[PDB]
DNA sequence: CTAATAGATTAGAGCCGTCA
RNA sequence: UGACGGCUCUAAUCUAUUAGU
DNA sequence: CTAATAGATTAGAGCCGTCA
RNA sequence: UGACGGCUCUAAUCUAUUAGU
């Protein structure tokens, strides 16, 4: 018989000064922080997939009810929402002929095929880019399925180009990263679900209740790209500066040469939320060792340090370094030996594979979202994913599984690790939902690593989420 | 009057009328309206009366496909004409159209001839255009603050949305481990078992360690598997106690508290899978652990204490499954976690991990939190042997108890349930 | 006795459809072809200078009035003209320290300091441009005057740095093409012109009576480095494609050497002008050769025929080439081996040296704009300055002077070649009056010489015009 | 009855209607039209009544392809045609045409007698025209702005104001050269000559060439400078007429039709500088050409025929001055450039470039064309030698004759000067 | 240096469901 | 790859010991 | 190859008015 | 460099010819 507390929810800040506790709802109800004029969308494609686009637009201006109006909140239209047109008219459109698929598409080595189209949509774009006297903020490209399906790394048709990595969504993003251009990508499924069947006569995705959430997901993820600030964080303490590490391996090389990426966040001294990704890929050339040199660790920490310094003035009180492994005691050295004297170091460790759930008895709903177990004064479980009153339902189908947060390194409170861990998953600007079963700082850092990686070619690489969700 | 009307098909228009009373009272506006107020009685008509006759400046009527020809609706409108041809007001009923279906052919006769603000294309255009013909007719208002509306969505939208201070009592799948034997073994054989007698195929757990082994059991045990093992003596065996192996109070140079502890994991995995093999159930291959399911039949009824285990699903029967894992953190526990497997039949197993996860796939959509419970609980209790342990053969005659019925925790924040 | 013909204008297409002959009414009555959401302006400088920008945005908002209405049409205010929003409210500001400008422009030599001052201004724009999240559409660099008066060729104070022209506006667009960032240059005396003065207590640069067309300036280059088109030219004859080369002079590069750059305009489908550069110096190793050999020759026209046929499919019908040079037999014996044999190529030579004046008799105003005297069929004088009837004035004082017009190859008609260098007069994109003196062709191919032989050799530089002018 | 209706299509002509009202609101009118005035909540038919009958004094219709065959607009004819009776003016109802796929014989039967205005060409000239029949009906306008709407009236009026039929007289700057000596000669003087004696500084024009001198004076001329010619065969000379080398004809190898118009063309210009030193004309040495200009007061009152040469700026003394350069593309003429020199007292130059460039662009300020024309026919003038004529001394007896007038052009098109 | 035996870490893939 | 969740099948590495070094 | 005499072309820099 | 125009000063180069190379 051990003993659980409770977290409250973080609080999401809004126009006009108010709060809630729901995106959707702050969303739909006050409108964002910042004000866009307008956004110019740039189609390439087929004329299929232009038309596509335009009926989708067309679309998407009008309200749009789900099977719940409590469940999954409405979708009140993109510009009585956010207060910016976003329609088929200021339309720039780049045709590809389907011979040029055709050709590309029957070599039957995954690796030329997708270097062949990944270029054959981006000269297109740095052409239109570079050559054509419009303005152009957010590029849509609608990728046939026909190109999708076979440009993944293990599925099989039924030298100078072999330094990139096998995905066409990677490399595409990789190669257009020097040329700061924001790109979108839908496939040409997901936009026109209808039309696409199988042997049934029924759609393989069924979006009939929830074209509310693809609604809100879509506008957010277009919005965001195009240099707003939806909404931002209550109640950050000033002094906090949170980094997180993720490592990653590397398709072809001549050792694996594990690569190491960062991403950071803390406050602005300007009442914001400074949000960004320090990545300069690091590399190891030991195998199989997570754990960086000490060369590189104080490279990591001095770019940080430095960042953190210009952006504010000062350097930060507190250093939390979110990661999740275990760190070795000579990475610990190095990071100390470039500390300031006022500088707290913390490293903490979150993981998953832990096996234990908790069951309710009486009802046939789970736990509920803000509970927490504290093992120890160093470690803890908490609960991210399940039952929300405000949303009435589950995060998740199943029993979910907690989060177990160690303070791996240094001293700190585990209370105050539990509430920051939790605050910091109301910040996905990927996709608008309530709650995520990750913190962002581990989860966009991971993106990151898996956009600078298939390619080789990149030297100071863009730091703006906006290149690379 | 300083007051404007709404009205709407309860409770078919609740967004858009709910949305534009909430937009209107952060602009400063003075909105009454049904659905906002949550206390209703028999005292609700003629407060309506009062209102629309005594304070109310403009009648603004949400005409949808469900508003138009509605007895309340039409009573409403016939109030409002009233009040209207009181006032010598022109411009005193407001239709606003938010339904495409709804035609202006088939539009009611009390509003035929006014002019509609339309909602259909763009809410934010409809909203402008309101907040025009109010500033234009001179509807009174107050300064525009977004706390009152913010207030009411705290106030109305979340009243039954809130959290309970209530307790609860949650079942786990930590097993607690009640019983340890008194000391460990490291019997010394000078070169006197075979060098690759392969000593996990002994009838008792056992681990190489140098030129030592390490079991629970007795000396003279296990003595079938090496005949030369009498001729020993006592003195060159090394016993250590379970307690300070376990609490990490013996450090020594022939061993360390970390390869102790992890001797005593493997001991306990070993005896946990001798264990399961003893009480004659199937085995399962995962990637990297191992299940343990019963055949069909097996159970009276397919059936033990109400709760079903194996079933059929379309061609092939379905069965539960639990897997355990020995671990010691936090405190000595046997970690216990589900799955489900298929057969053909109930006694084969189907060769494909394709199938395998696809059936497990479609079979947990309809599973809830009382099912996993229910069949964990049972097939827990099913293990144990009189009324509350489970125990596990270490040796001749040591054993290690497992008690059936998992750890609680106990909570103090709950939610009320409203389906 | 001779005889002087006259030759009528060509009105632009505005909105609508509606024409007209002044660019002024023709917006002030129509507005603009594209219609802009609204500008949002960044700004780059120090505290003064911000503050002088958000009052000039906030003084161009209300209409400004003219001394004299007939010569110079009034300024009725921003949003009524171009139909967009342009406030003090997007302003984005990014600080650059005094004491920064102040130590730079210390070393007394003009390389080092004007190398220095560029670094400074172009690192913190790059920064903001691939670093940050928000949206800036045209970059706003206020200069201080003290560095203005000192970052000249030959100017006296009263590493890679020697291998640049020594002037800041040249310098530091060349170094920003692989950027693709839109600047546009003020001195701090352009805007606060009241505030500056001289001994006298009058400013340097009266504004006073010629303050609308000041407004009308801005107002239309903010324009169109937003991503507007103001007007476009309302009839061109179909099938014609028109250049024009400029030769510019390589400064101190390990020899006396010359280049040669290109602009073209043609009506595309759809009823679209694509006015676009040449790019990519062509050089010859002698000195004061101003000619082309002919293996640069050759690339010239292949790389004009094929990028005419990209966008139209088809081999222009009629190629002109405008230039102030003469062309050999050498180099036009390297073209017509590459031109298609349903191609005729005229070579036409525009200048202003033979020194012809005409005076009126008994009167006081000079001769009209569009009187041409044609001496042959192969020589002609237009008078592309001159009074206009509809502004009442001329555009010029004294007596202007006639320019030469000869075709130096080819066969075709004079009449016809003159009306075609008159309605090449009236694409002035970076200016609101009524004509110019010469071709655009020739004046903003000298626009892209002057920035690309100011840098170092870069690979494919941009076509676009926004980002030079 | 002070307020115009306009009859549209809504919403197939809503540009061109806003921009009408737009166009008219900013002139000084009250106008009254569906989008721009649409009240919200109010009857709308018997609004659009009271207006048409109570206060309209014009019916502006709006007729094209959409407008046609529509019930509201033909509705709003008819009470308009009504009013018009009971008015008696015939012209209440105006059409205005903006489509160009609305031929003039399909219009609207209630519109056949009525004088349209054509907008298809220009909305300007449509514009203007409406605002000149409502100028000629006296329709009344609410001015109640001043130095605004009085300048939105003049800012059109202007963009059609063009160019009118007029023979014009123009002067010009070229001299025509009216005749040529007969003969130019190659006289050989077989290394007689020094070969360094700088045959430019000798008093008759002569330029050097191969072993040969090309100059137009006799075989026995200039023996002042060169004694040794009298002993010299006159058969060992090459004569060519000017006449034909004035023509595209004469090639050979000793010459080449190109080098002959460069050679002519250098002794025309040294007779020049010959010509204007013997004048007695001050000189003044410019970057690349060498200007003429007349000392203080060598002229009566500095002054020639009513115009002035020499005058007086603050400190300085500012001077006309000339420079020549004889062309032979497309005829044999001489160029004059203009200039302005500046004299500190009249007779002493300044060695200042800055003060010179200043100097000159303040002068440059007050002239105008009349000045410009006045000064060089008069220098030009004073230039002449007997009355209409002024040679250049190539020779003992040969001369070249220069007209004293510039070449007079002639045109067709004009503007009236509107002051 | 390589090859068996266990624990305790980590990272790559691919598959199904999201409502009623 | 518009999201998120939960699964199954695979690979290095560290520690401990033994035997081939 | 160097240096003078010309014609005939070409490119750069530097400065002032724009109204009454 | 917010535009435009008009002047002023320098410096290559090509062509013809002449003399030492
Ligand atoms: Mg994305
Ligand atoms: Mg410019």
């Amino acid at each position: 018989m051990k003993e659980l507390i409770y977290i409250e929810e973080p609080k999401i800040l809004f126009a006009h000064g108010q709060k809630c506790t729901d995106a959707r709802d702050g969303l739909a109800l006050f409108g964002p922080l910042n004000n866009l004029y307008g956004i110019k969308s740039g189609v390439i494609g087929t004329k299929q997939g232009l038309k596509i686009f335009r009926d989708y637009l067309d679309h998407i201006q009008k309200p749009i009810y789900n099977s719940n109006s409590i469940t999954r909140p409405m979708f009140p239209g993109f510009e009585a929402v956010f207060d910016c047109k976003w329609e088929s008219t200021g339309i720039t459109f780049k045709e590809v002929t389907n011979e040029d698929i055709g050709k590309f598409l029957y070599n039957s080595s995954t690796h030329k095929r997708t270097y062949d189209l990944v270029s054959l949509f981006i000269d297109k774009i740095i052409s239109a880019n570079k050559n054509e006297d419009e303005n152009v903020d957010v590029w849509f490209v609608i990728v046939p399925d026909e190109i999708y399906k076979y440009c993944r790394p293990n599925s099989v048709l039924p030298a100078e180009t072999y330094n990139y990595d096998a995905q066409f969504h990677d490399q595409f993003k990789a190669r257009l990263l020097k040329h700061t251009i924001p790109t979108q990508i839908f496939r040409e499924s997901t936009l026109a679900w209808r039309d696409f069947k199988n042997a049934f006569g029924l759609p393989i995705r069924d979006f009939s209740k929830i074209e509310g959430h693809l609604a809100w997901t879509i506008s957010t993820a277009a919005f965001y790209k195009a240099g707003g600030k939806p909404w931002k964080l209550s109640d950050v303490r000033n002094g906090v500066c949170y980094l997180g590490l993720v490592y990653k391996k590397v398709e072809k090389s001549k050792n694996p040469r594990n690569a190491c990426c960062a991403a950071q966040m803390f406050l602005d001294n300007g009442d914001g939320t400074v949000f960004k990704g320090e990545v300069g890929p690091w590399y190891n050339p030991k195998n199989g060792q997570y754990h960086l040199e000490p060369k590189e660790a104080k490279a990591l920490l001095s770019q940080s340090l430095q960042s953190y310094k210009e952006q504010i003035g000062e350097y930060p009180k507190e250093v939390f370094i979110h990661a999740k492994t275990r760190f070795n005691h000579q990475e610990w050295d190095a990071f100390l030996e470039v500390t300031p004297k006022e500088t707290n170091l913390v490293g903490v460790t979150i993981s998953k594979t832990k096996p234990l759930k908790l069951y309710k008895t009486e009802g046939d709903y789970t736990i509920l979202r803000g509970n927490a177990y504290v093992v120890n004064e160093r470690s803890a479980f908490l609960w991210t994913v399940g039952y929300v009153p405000k949303i009435q339902t589950a995060l998740s189908m199943e029993v979910p599984n907690p989060l177990f947060i160690e303070i791996n390194k240094g001293e700190a409170d585990i209370k105050q690790v539990l509430k920051d861990i939790l605050s910091l998953t109301k910040l996905n600007y990927n996709a608008c939902i309530f709650a995520d079963g990750e913190p962002v700082t581990l989860r966009f850092a991971d993106k990151i690593g898996e956009i600078l990686t298939a390619s080789t070619d990149i030297k100071t690489p863009p730091l703006a989420f906006k290149y690379y969700i | 009057r300083n007051k404007i009307f709404i009205s709407h098909a309860t409770p078919d228009d609740n967004d858009f009328t709910r949305w534009l009373a909430l937009k209107l009272i952060g602009l400063g506006y003075e909105v009454w309206c049904d659905i906002l107020f949550l206390d209703k009685g028999v005292d609700f008509w003629s407060n309506i009366e009062k209102v629309i006759r005594e304070d109310t400046c403009k009648f603004l009527l949400v005409s949808s496909s469900y508003s138009n020809q509605r007895e309340g609706v039409l009573k409403e409108l016939a109030v409002a004409a009233k009040v209207k041809k009181q006032l010598k007001d022109d411009k005193f009923i407001i239709p606003l159209a938010i339904d495409e279906q709804l035609s202006y052919d088939d539009i009611n006769i009390d509003i035929v001839r006014l002019n509609a603000i339309d909602f259909k294309m763009s809410w934010a255009r409809g909203l402008k255009d309101i907040l025009e013909a109010f500033e234009k007719q001179k509807v009174p208002k107050e300064v525009a603050d977004a706390s009152k509306s913010n207030l009411l969505y705290q106030q109305i939208f979340l009243h039954d949305k809130s959290v309970i201070e209530k307790e609860e009592i949650y079942d786990s799948n930590w097993l607690s481990i009640l019983s340890f034997p008194e000391e460990l073994r490291f019997h010394e054989y000078n070169w006197m078992l075979p060098k690759r007698f392969d000593v996990r195929e002994l009838t008792f757990p056992a681990v190489r360690y140098k030129n030592y082994l390490c079991t629970f059991a007795w000396a003279y045990d296990f003595t079938y598997h090496l005949p030369k093992t009498e001729t020993y003596h006592k003195s060159k065996t090394i016993r250590i106690p379970t307690e300070e192996i376990l609490s990490g109070s013996y450090d020594s140079n022939f061993i360390r508290n970390a390869e102790c502890k992890r001797l005593i994991v493997q001991l306990l995995n070993k005896a946990f899978e001798l264990r399961m093999k003893d009480k004659e159930v199937q085995e399962y291959e995962m990637s990297n652990k191992t299940a343990y399911w019963l055949e069909k039949g097996k159970l009276e009824k397919d059936k033990f204490e109400k709760t079903m285990l194996v079933g059929k699903q379309k061609d092939k029967n379905w069965h539960f499954a639990i897997s355990g894992a020995s671990k010691l953190y936090p405190f000595p526990v046997l970690m216990i976690s589900s799955h489900i497997f298929f057969t053909a039949d109930g006694k084969k197993l189907i060769d494909s991990s394709s199938v395998q996860h696809s059936s497990r796939r479609r079979q947990g959509k309809n599973w809830w939190n009382n099912t996993w419970r229910t069949k964990l609980l049972a097939f827990i209790k099913y293990l144990s042997d009189d009324d509350t342990s489970f125990y596990l053969e270490m040796g001749s005659e040591e054993k290690v108890f497992v008690s059936n019925e998992p750890v609680k925790f106990k909570g103090n924040v709950s939610y009320n349930i409203p389906e």
